[PDB]
Order: C-alpha cells, then structure tokens, then sequence
C-alpha cells in the first residue's frame, strides 16, 4: 500500500 | 479544494468518489484495499449510491472508471451526529476493485502511529473549487 | 465542483492551536490542518488525508468539516484515523 | 429545542426516535404510515440504525416503546450534500408499527398546498435545549 | 439532551426575508421557521414541523439546518415538505 | 392522519 504507480508531483 | 493544484492522473490511486445514481459527486473516498472503501460517517452513504474508482476527469466519457456497487454501510457506532465526532464510515462492496496502475490502497497508521504539527501532508478531491 | 481531481499541501495543526480556532468543537478523535492558504471544501468530505510515513503514503486524516465559507486563513478539520484505526479493524475481521 | 416545552405524553404520535445500535438518539422522524418513516437525508440513516416510536422520556424503561427496525433507506436522490437541499429520506420499517393511542400518522400536504408567512406552527423533538 | 420529548410554537417566515438572514443559501426545496425566540438544535434534525390546516396536524417542514449556537433570533431551517411530497408519493407507490 | 389520541397543549 501507499506507493502509487503513476507518481504524484506538488 | 479552495486554491489547490490539479493533479497528475493516475497519482492518487486510493481516491475514489462517490455517487448516487444521478451521477452527482456528493463524497469523496479511499480505498484500504480491493473489498474495502473508507469514506466520512457524515456523507450518508446507502446502497443506491456507487463507489468510482480509476478516476480523474468527471467529464470524460473515455477513461476506464471502475463503478462499484455497495453492498453493506458500516457505519461506527461511535459517531456522534450532533458534534461531528468518529466520523468514519466503511463500505463493503459487493463488487471488488481490480487493483490496477491506478487503482490501489493506500496505507493506514498503527493506533501508535505519530504525526506532529507542522508536518506537510496532502489533501485530494473534487470538491468546491471556490465559495 | 471541479471536473478533474486536484490537491494541496498543508500542515498538520496541534488540538491545542486548534482549539484557538474551533474551541471545545475540536474532540479527541479530530485532526486540524489547514490556515496555510489553502482549504477543503464542500464534495471533499469523506475524502484523504495523506502524509508519508516510510516513503509510504498513510491515511492520517479524513475529510470532515471547516469554515462555512472554506475560509484559507482558518483549518479545516479531519477525522483522526490514528483514533479510528482500532475499529476498522475490527470490522474488518469480522466481515 | 432552545427554548422549548416539555410535550404532554403521547400527544405527538408520529414523533419517533432514531438511534443507532449504541441506545443513542442522533435524529428525529415521522411515522407517515404504519410502515414508513420520514427524516432527513443529511441524518445518514442505515439498517444497523432502529425507530424507536412510543417514546417521551428516553430515560424511563417502563415505557412500552416500539423498536422498530428498518428494512431499506430511500434518500431523494435530488438530495444535495453540498447545500443539503432536498434534505429529506424516507425509511422502510422491516416490521410494521402497530398505531394505538401514542402511536400514529401526521398528514401529508399536497404539493399545492398552502401556508403563509406569519402562520404559527410547531416543532418537537429530544435535541439540545442550550448549545 | 433532554430525556423527555419537547415542543415549540414558532411562525413560518418567507424565504425572501429569510434570505435576508441566510442569504443564497435558501434554496427552493427549504422553508423557514423561528427567529421567535425559540430554536430547533443538534438533534432536532428529521423531526417535524406542523402545522394545522382542517384541523389536522400536517407535514410542512423536516428540521434540517440553521445557527450553529441554536440561536433563538436566527430562523431554523426546514426541509420543504410541500416540494418534496411528490417524489414521496411516488417511492411510495413503486414500493 | 393528523389528529394525536391525546392532544396537545402549547
Ligand atoms: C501493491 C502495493 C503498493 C500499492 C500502491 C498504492
Ligand atoms: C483546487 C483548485 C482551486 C483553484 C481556485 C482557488
Ligand atoms: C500542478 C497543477 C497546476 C494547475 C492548478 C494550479
Ligand atoms: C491484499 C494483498 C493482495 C496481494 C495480491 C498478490
Ligand atoms: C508556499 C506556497 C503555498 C501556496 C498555497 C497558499
Ligand atoms: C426545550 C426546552 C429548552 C429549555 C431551556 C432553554
Ligand atoms: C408546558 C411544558 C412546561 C415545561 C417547560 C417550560
Ligand atoms: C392506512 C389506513 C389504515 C386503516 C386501518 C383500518
Ligand atoms: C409569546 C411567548 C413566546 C415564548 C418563546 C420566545
Ligand atoms: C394521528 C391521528 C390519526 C387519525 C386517523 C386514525
């Protein structure tokens, strides 16, 4: 769990 | 989110929202894992509304959403309507998330589990943009 | 309401400096976050809260209610998973 | 009710209670019929919630209350959780209340129903006598 | 919370004056009620709101929102049951 | 519909 595939950018 | 960012389709997984059968976005969600959606006490969730995962844009009829149907509202006995207070509902799905690129869990905290004050975290949803 | 999905970075707030804020509305199994410049709204409700813990993204919050006016200089409040964890397990195993 | 009275026992038959599983009055309702019950949307009513009709005082266990349990929850799906407008649910009684002296029916108006401005109603319930 | 069941006698109010008080907020399906001295609070919601009319009690309003004090010169907000009797009819009907 | 056994009293 967590770890997205796509990651996220702020 | 008054002054928020659009995010990066597909980055937040567990995110979800939820529907009646108007269409109409009420509520968001997050997914603990494929059975398993954790939404507020207060929203009201029944079993006439639908859990969409696998989204990222409401108005675009080509992304491949999952519609899961709710089998039962669990919500906790603990909450308290008139202060607001434990306002976490669970809902079974009578249908099961296909965990994906995009759709996945995120994690939960031990009851131990420690975040202090001015620590940065993240917010996401589709609620109101402005007032 | 906005077509696609969007976020925001925010810290999280101490019960006692929220409390300056909300007073004795702010119980136990409650999380502040917000005052920051940004605010969640109306449709966020129900939604996540995450901080990463482990390089792990961990619920530490859930949407739950603020400002009448989702006000940016006021923090919104959030249901305390760390409180609530304890129960979704048990249902969990139970069901 | 800030400010309000304490009703003559029996005299508002259609005032039920709505509590969790817990013994915890979160929400009000009305019996419209011996098998539905009326009450707010934003209440989030489930099926682990019970109507409780026959009741004044919740703290008095000589009452012969009506426990009553709820087969299915219709929200109006024109229900708005953003502005909570068409703020009204209706809820199927898996078992049927049976009406006697306390427990009975309030009347439905029809949609072309009229009532002024300045016309003197009224109001009950067990919420909050001071905030 | 009281033990026992109150009761309060309040005047209906016209959404025009009551949008005085709450504004754009007031919308078609909801009417007001209060501003009289007396106030429906947290707990109230889903209850009732009669009216006689041929001398029988009827259905006009649902306790929905209003003050979050429960303040006593702020009209209470109901649920308009005159709007919403048809959709009512008609889940009764088909079920 | 609309008229209680026991009456009420405002
Ligand atoms: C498969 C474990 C990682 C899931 C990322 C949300
Ligand atoms: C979530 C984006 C908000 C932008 C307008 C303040
Ligand atoms: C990184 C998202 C840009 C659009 C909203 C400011
Ligand atoms: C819940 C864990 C699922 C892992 C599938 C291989
Ligand atoms: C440091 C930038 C914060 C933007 C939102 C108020
Ligand atoms: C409903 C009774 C309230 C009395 C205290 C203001
Ligand atoms: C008629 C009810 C009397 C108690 C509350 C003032
Ligand atoms: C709904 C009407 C019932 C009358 C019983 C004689
Ligand atoms: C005329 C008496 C009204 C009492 C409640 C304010
Ligand atoms: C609530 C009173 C019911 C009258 C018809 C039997």
């Amino acid at each position: 769990c967590g770890v997205p595939a796509i990651q996220p950018v702020l | 989110i008054v002054n928020g960012e659009e995010a990066v389709p597909g980055s937040w997984p567990w995110q979800v929202s939820l529907q009646d059968k108007t269409g109409f976005h009420f509520c968001g969600g997050s997914l603990i894992n494929e059975n398993w959606v954790v939404t507020a006490a207060h929203c009201g969730v029944t079993t006439s509304d639908v859990v969409v995962a696998g989204e990222f844009d409401q108005g675009s009829s080509s992304e491949k959403i999952q519609k899961l149907k709710i089998a039962k509202v669990f919500k906790n006995s603990k909450y308290n309507s008139l202060t607001i207070n434990n306002d976490i509902t669970l809902l079974k799905l009578s249908t099961a998330a296909s965990f994906s690129q995009t759709v996945s869990a995120v994690c939960l905290p031990s009851a131990s589990d420690d975040f202090a004050a001015g620590t940065t975290c993240v917010t996401t949803g589709w609620g109101l943009t402005r007032y | 309401t906005p077509d696609r999905l969007q976020q925001a970075s925010l810290p999280l707030l101490s019960n006692t400096n929220c409390k300056k804020y909300w007073g004795t509305k702010i119980k136990d199994a409650m999380i502040c976050a917000g005052a920051s410049g940004v605010s969640s709204c109306m449709g966020d409700s129900g939604g996540p809260l995450v901080c990463k813990k482990n390089g792990a993204w961990t619920l530490v919050g859930i949407v739950s209610w603020g400002s009448s006016t989702c006000s940016t200089s006021t923090p919104g409040v959030y249901a305390r998973v760390t409180a609530l964890v304890n129960w979704v397990q048990q249902t969990l195993a139970a069901n």
